[PDB]
């Protein structure tokens, strides 16, 4: 995205790296204080735009915990299904862009076609491709379109071949390995003490998944 | 004469193309508003220069193969390539090819 | 009618490099499950003309403080060398029949680096100067192995004349006699023109682009002549011209394929690649190709 | 349950070492990647021919706003100001007064389309289905001021898109 | 589909067709329907100069056969 | 094989009313596909479908050359489609 | 007369050349950049219109502002716009760039990118779909086609 990086080097090697942030500081947390909970829900779509539905689920769970209520089972199953869809969307974007920065740039298009299909699913379920605001603090906004589940099954039965193509282009390539192997090695203790979570933990051998 | 004319034509075509490229958008009015000195670059340049000199020594090889002194010519060519390899090995072992 | 021959050598090369952009765009698009330009022109054909016209009508960003002399000189040298390197090539009859055609090619290729040096120097930016220094280092490092591989291959031809390369490959291609040197030559030519995976780096910009694309096409044609020897019957040279053009096109499309297939190296990674894998093997194979004709009594004729 | 992704050990016998050396010296996986890209070249692209072809949409799609009216031709909006109260972006401005016949109608109804976040909260807070978010999305503009809609513009949008808007509402109102 | 790339490639090929072919034809036109004489090593040049001297029209490509032996 | 695809291309040339229509459609829409005519529009737009194409290419519109006040042989845009054909074309419904 | 005919045809040619190859540099500030990359995806294929992907600032014709412009970022965007050669165009994408959008009443957000740079096309939506951004690009192409410079020079 947008980023400023002030770094000191001694020749080729990086000596110090200080990142400057705040170029996308909009003041969301202060704006939330002037809205009701429903009005404050759409901000979480905009927080982490790559995976919009996951952000809303977190907020909805917090509000449900504070309200002492629980969603019905079908709402929970829909939320988990769309959370996994959003994880697919997030991972495709993350892996492809990372590869694109390195210079691969073909799997970006290959997998953004699938991303377009998942955006079609988002639009069918909510009417919005990205900033859906589908997951509410009482469940979900609306029931699924009569034909949505069959299309989701049709999409998800062909995705393994796409992942296989990505792996064939990237996994065993010697240039990709030389670019990625032994880069940014972090120990388990340093990862835990620095506040890391997710893959950044699991990449170091720490067995943790919420 | 032919080669000089060809080079002259190439230079003239490039110069004319650059001049029109620089002066076609200059006729219309517009708004019209350090120290580091990395050593390894110098070292790789010097290594290139030395290897270039040894390549210059190696160049007459295609004509060197018709001499009736095939043993001596083969020995001298192999000696030159062995010395090139020895220079490369010395630069490799003494950490001259690092970053 | 020599001037007509010079013009008929120059202008078609410029047209070919103008449409190579279209070919690259369409090829990359179709390897990316999309299309290339297909709106401008019936099949996207009029895209290069629109690109050129737009580039030549756009305001040029002179640095306003740098050396104007070198700012103008660098594209002149680049394009002049790019057009000059085409004259010794026999297709099947060269425009200029040099005795030492290979050495003249090597000299022009070595000259091609002053354009990078002067452009980086006249950029008036420390970061661009650093990038230019890296580019020049890569260029010189790889032309070392280019020259060594070239002499090793030519040891089987008997001279530096490119016309004799057709006679050498009358029966069999040179790819069979030395495929490892051919693979190393292909990678070195990729690294010479700053093409992926070695692509670490208005008007004058377009002219630099034309110089690079002409260099790419010329390098692929040189590879086709050196390693894929077409058959030339003296009573109909159009057959040789057809074969040579087809092979050059295949090699250029292979360049586009390679660009679309791989990620790019780091600077130290490709430096190490050259200096620790190509140079030792290049020296070993140079010794082998010196020894082989004497061992097998197969020394080429001319002296 | 956990899985190991990179916990393999290469075999050190002569055949496997020779295979790895052949891969190094002949670039087998590089040709594999080349071949996959080549195979990808020879299949149909996924590009549609816009603007002559359009991407798929759904009745729930939220695009340009519109104000609807009853089949008699009377506007549905009754100035309840629920859409204005629920608007997360404060993009709706409403002023009302009794009409000549005593009806409860708005005299000012503006939507700032440069403030709107297109969440559709206004059309689900409306109790009379007056304000809706139509299916039009190709309404780009050359100036900022034309994106500041008033009551006349929204009423014109409703009169312009009523057929398609009503069809979409008919298709999707049973899910609401 | 993929064959939509063929037109531009074709054009490119046509361009690469022009230079070499042109050279050949010019070498036929300026040498009396024969290939341009290759003159390395200074002996072929001597032969060409002798042909030019004995041609009678100051053109090396005008070959003189037994009909000129009288 | 090759013969079948060249024959299909010849039929595509034939199905646009000759060479003139083929060139007109090629230079107006950058596409020369032939499909069953589904609808005619009161402004002149024509709407075709082809269910054997993949989703997104199975429906299309050839725009009229003259809308309310402007010549539209070249300057076309997606905002010209009337709302009902807008619904059918965007696959919000299966019924023209 | 022929004098105005020549400049009219030259205008047509130059306008066709300029609009048939638009090289955009995109300010991927926020979530609207995602819809830009989807407009660059295989389905819509901006490159097929002559609109290349991620041009350099020194060789870009059109600037696409896709995201929220914050007070900390405005000078950088203005500098990048000033570095751009002429003729240059700006497209404002999304509510955040058009007028601030969801963060309009914020202490650290510029209320519209047109406080900093002039804007040619405003693409509405939060975010606009890839089809919407493509429509905006084609509208900018039509706007470029409408313009007339040699004629203005000739009658002045
Ligand atoms: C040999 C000497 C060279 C010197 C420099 C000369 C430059 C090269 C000359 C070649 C120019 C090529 C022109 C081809 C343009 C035709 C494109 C045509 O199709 O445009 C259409 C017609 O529009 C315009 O009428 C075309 C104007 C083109 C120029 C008009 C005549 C200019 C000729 C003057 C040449 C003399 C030059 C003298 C000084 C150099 C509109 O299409 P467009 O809107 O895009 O796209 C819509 C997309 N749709 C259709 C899919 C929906
Ligand atoms: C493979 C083929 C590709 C082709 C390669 C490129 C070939 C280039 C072809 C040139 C096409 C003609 C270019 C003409 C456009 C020049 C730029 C332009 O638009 O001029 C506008 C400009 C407007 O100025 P103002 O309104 O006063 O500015 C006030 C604002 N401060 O008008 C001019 O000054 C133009 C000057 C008169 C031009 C008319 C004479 C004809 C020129 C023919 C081309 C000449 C060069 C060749
Ligand atoms: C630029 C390159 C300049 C020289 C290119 C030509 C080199 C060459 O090898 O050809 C010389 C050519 C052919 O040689 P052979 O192959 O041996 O065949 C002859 C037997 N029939 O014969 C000649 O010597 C004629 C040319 C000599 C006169 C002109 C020499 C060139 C002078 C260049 C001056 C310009 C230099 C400016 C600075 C350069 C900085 C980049
Ligand atoms: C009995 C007498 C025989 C005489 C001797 C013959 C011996 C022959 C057997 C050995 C020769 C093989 C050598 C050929 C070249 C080897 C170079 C090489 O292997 O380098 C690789 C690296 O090479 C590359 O990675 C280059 C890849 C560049 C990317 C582009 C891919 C190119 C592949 C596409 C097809 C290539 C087409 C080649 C032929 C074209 C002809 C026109 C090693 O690097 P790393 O794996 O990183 O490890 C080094 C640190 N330990
Ligand atoms: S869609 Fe949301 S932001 Fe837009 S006017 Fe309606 S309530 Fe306000
Ligand atoms: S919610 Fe409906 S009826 Fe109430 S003010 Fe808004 S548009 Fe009018
Ligand atoms: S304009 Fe809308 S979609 Fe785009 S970044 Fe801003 S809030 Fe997100």
């Amino acid at each position: 995205g947008v980023l400023r990086l002030v770094m000191e080097l001694s020749g080729e090697m990086v000596r110090k790296c200080d990142p400057h942030i705040g170029l996308l500081h909009r003041g969301t947390e202060k704006l939330i204080e002037y809205k009701t909970y429903l009005q404050a829900l759409p901000y979480f779509d905009r927080l982490d735009y790559v995976s919009m539905m996951c952000n809303e689920q977190a907020y909805s769970l917090a509000v449900e915990k504070l309200l002492n209520i629980q969603p019905p089972p079908r709402a929970q199953w829909i939320r988990v299904l769309f959370g996994e869809i959003t994880r697919l969307l997030n991972h495709i974007m993350a892996v492809t862009t990372h590869a694109l920065d390195i210079g691969a740039m073909t799997p970006f298009f290959w997998m953004f076609e699938e991303r377009e299909k998942m955006f079609e699913f988002y639009e069918r379920v909510s009417g919005a491709r990205m900033h859906a605001a589908y997951i509410r603090p009482g469940g979900v906004h609306q029931d699924l379109p009569l034909g949505l589940l069959d299309d989701i099954y049709e999409f998800s039965k062909n995705f393994s071949f796409r992942i296989d193509e990505l792996e064939e282009m990237l996994t065993n390539n010697r240039i990709w390995r030389n670019r990625t192997v032994d880069i940014g090695v972090v120990t388990a203790e340093d990862a835990l003490n620095y506040g890391f979570s997710g893959v950044m933990l699991r990449g170091s051998g720490i067995q943790w998944d919420l | 004469m032919n080669i000089m004319l060809t080079l002259l034509t190439n230079v003239t075509l490039a110069s004319l193309l650059v001049l029109i490229a620089f002066w076609l958008p200059q006729l219309n009015a517009y708004s019209e508003k350090r120290l580091p000195f990395s050593m390894k670059f110098f070292l790789v340049a010097i290594t290139f220069l030395l290897f270039d000199l040894e390549i210059a020594l190696l160049l007459p090889l295609p004509w060197a193969s018709q001499t009736n002194n095939l043993k001596t010519m083969l020995t001298m060519a192999l000696f030159l390539l062995i010395l090139l390899a020895a220079s490369l090995a010395y630069e490799w072992t003494q950490k001259g090819l690092e970053w | 009618m020599f001037m007509i021959n010079i013009l008929s050598l120059i202008i078609p090369i410029l047209l070919a490099v103008a449409f190579l952009t279209l070919v690259e765009r369409k090829v990359l698009g179709y390897m990316q499950l999309r299309k290339g330009p297909n709106v401008v022109g019936p099949y996207g054909l009029l895209q290069p003309i629109a690109d050129a016209l737009k580039l030549f009508t756009k305001e040029p960003l002179r640095p306003a403080t740098s050396s104007i002399s070198m700012f103008i000189i660098a594209p002149i040298l680049a394009l002049s060398l790019a057009l000059t390197m085409w004259v010794p090539l026999p297709m099947p009859y060269p425009l200029i029949n040099m005795n030492l055609g290979v050495l003249f090619m090597l000299a022009m290729s070595s000259l091609a680096v002053y354009s990078i040096l002067w452009s980086g120097w006249a950029s008036n930016s420390k970061y661009a100067l650093i990038g230019a220094l890296r580019a020049v280092a890569q260029t010189i490092s790889y032309e070392v192995t280019l020259a060594i591989i070239l002499l090793s291959v030519l040891l089987m031809n008997g001279s530096y004349t490119l016309s004799t390369l057709i006679t050498t490959q009358e029966h069999i291609w040179m790819i069979f006699t030395s495929w490892p040197l051919a693979m190393m030559w292909f990678i070195s030519t990729l690294a010479e023109t700053n093409r992926a995976p070695f692509d670490l780096t208005a008007g004058p910009f377009a002219m630099f682009f034309m110089a690079e694309y002409a260099n790419i096409i010329m390098m692929n044609a040189f590879t086709a002549i050196l390693f894929l020897g077409a058959s030339h019957d003296p009573h109909t040279p159009e057959l040789y011209t057809i074969n040579f053009v087809l092979k050059t096109l295949a090699l250029t499309i292979t360049f586009l394929w390679i660009r679309a297939s791989y990620p790019r190296f780091r600077y130290d990674q490709l430096m190490h690649l050259l200096w620790k894998s190509f140079l030792p093997l290049t020296l070993a194979l140079c010794m082998w190709h010196i020894s082989l004709p004497i061992m097998t009594a197969s020394i080429p004729p001319q002296s | 349950t956990y899985k190991f992704v990179n916990m393999r050990e290469p075999s050190m016998d002569m055949k496997s070492v020779t295979d790895r050396a052949a891969q190094t010296l002949l670039w087998t996986e590089l040709v594999r990647g080349l071949g996959m890209t080549l195979s990808y070249l020879f299949r149909e692209p996924a590009t549609i021919n816009y603007p002559f072809e359009k991407g798929p949409l759904s009745p729930r799609f939220r695009g340009e706003h519109a104000l609807r009216r009853y089949p008699s031709g009377e506007e549905r909006c009754i100035a309840c100001k629920l859409c204005e109260a629920v608007c997360p972006a404060q993009a709706i401005t409403i002023e009302a007064e009794p009409r000549a016949d005593g009806s409860r109608r708005t005299t000012r109804y503006d939507i700032d389309m440069t403030k709107c976040i297109y969440c559709g909260f206004c059309q689900e807070a409306c109790p009379v289905d007056a304000i809706v978010e139509g299916p039009n999305f190709e309404f780009s503009t050359e100036t900022h001021e034309e994106l500041l809609y008033n009551k006349e513009k929204l009423l014109n949008n409703g009169d312009k898109w009523e057929a398609e808007i009503a069809a979409n509402i008919q298709a999707d109102y049973l899910y609401r | 589909m993929w064959f939509e790339i063929l037109p531009g490639i074709a054009v490119m090929a046509a361009c690469l067709f022009i230079p070499g072919m042109a050279t050949a034809h010019i070498h036929k036109f300026t040498n009396g329907g024969k290939e341009k004489r290759v003159a390395h090593f200074s002996y072929q040049w001597n032969l060409m100069e002798r042909d030019r001297r004995i041609s009678g029209v100051n053109r090396y490509h005008v070959t003189k056969g037994l009909e000129n032996i009288d | 094989e090759l013969v079948q695809v060249l024959r299909r291309g010849l039929q595509q040339v034939s199905g646009h009313g000759g060479l003139r229509g083929y060139l007109r459609v090629l230079f107006r829409a950058n596409d020369v596909r032939v499909g069953t005519l589904v609808g005619e529009d009161k402004y002149g737009n024509k709407y075709y479908e082809d269910n054997k194409q993949f989703f997104g290419r199975h429906r299309w519109v050839i725009y009229t050359t003259e809308m309310n006040g402007r010549d539209t042989f070249w300057d076309v845009d997606g905002s010209m489609v009337p709302p009902e054909w807008h619904r059918w074309l965007h696959c919000m419904t299966d019924d023209p | 007369s022929r004098g105005e005919y020549v400049v009219a045809k030259l205008d047509d040619l130059v306008n066709w050349a300029r609009r048939s190859s638009l090289w955009p540099m995109t300010f991927g500030l926020a979530c609207c950049a995602v819809e830009m990359m989807h407009m660059a995806a295989p389905r819509y294929d901006m490159d097929r219109f002559g609109v290349v992907f991620r041009a350099s600032p020194r060789q870009s014709d059109v600037m696409i502002v896709a995201g929220t412009l914050t007070n900390k970022m405005a000078p950088a965007l203005r500098k990048v716009y000033d570095q751009m050669p002429e003729p240059r165009y700006v497209v404002s994408m999304g509510s955040c760039a058009n007028g601030g959008g969801y963060y309009h009443y914020s202490y650290s957000v510029v209320r519209g990118c047109d406080r900093i740079v002039p804007v040619d096309i405003y693409v509405p939506g939060c975010p606009p779909t890839a089809e919407a951004l493509l429509y905006g690009i084609l509208q900018l192409q039509r706007k470029i086609k409408r313009e007339k410079r040699l004629r203005i020079w000739y009658r002045r």
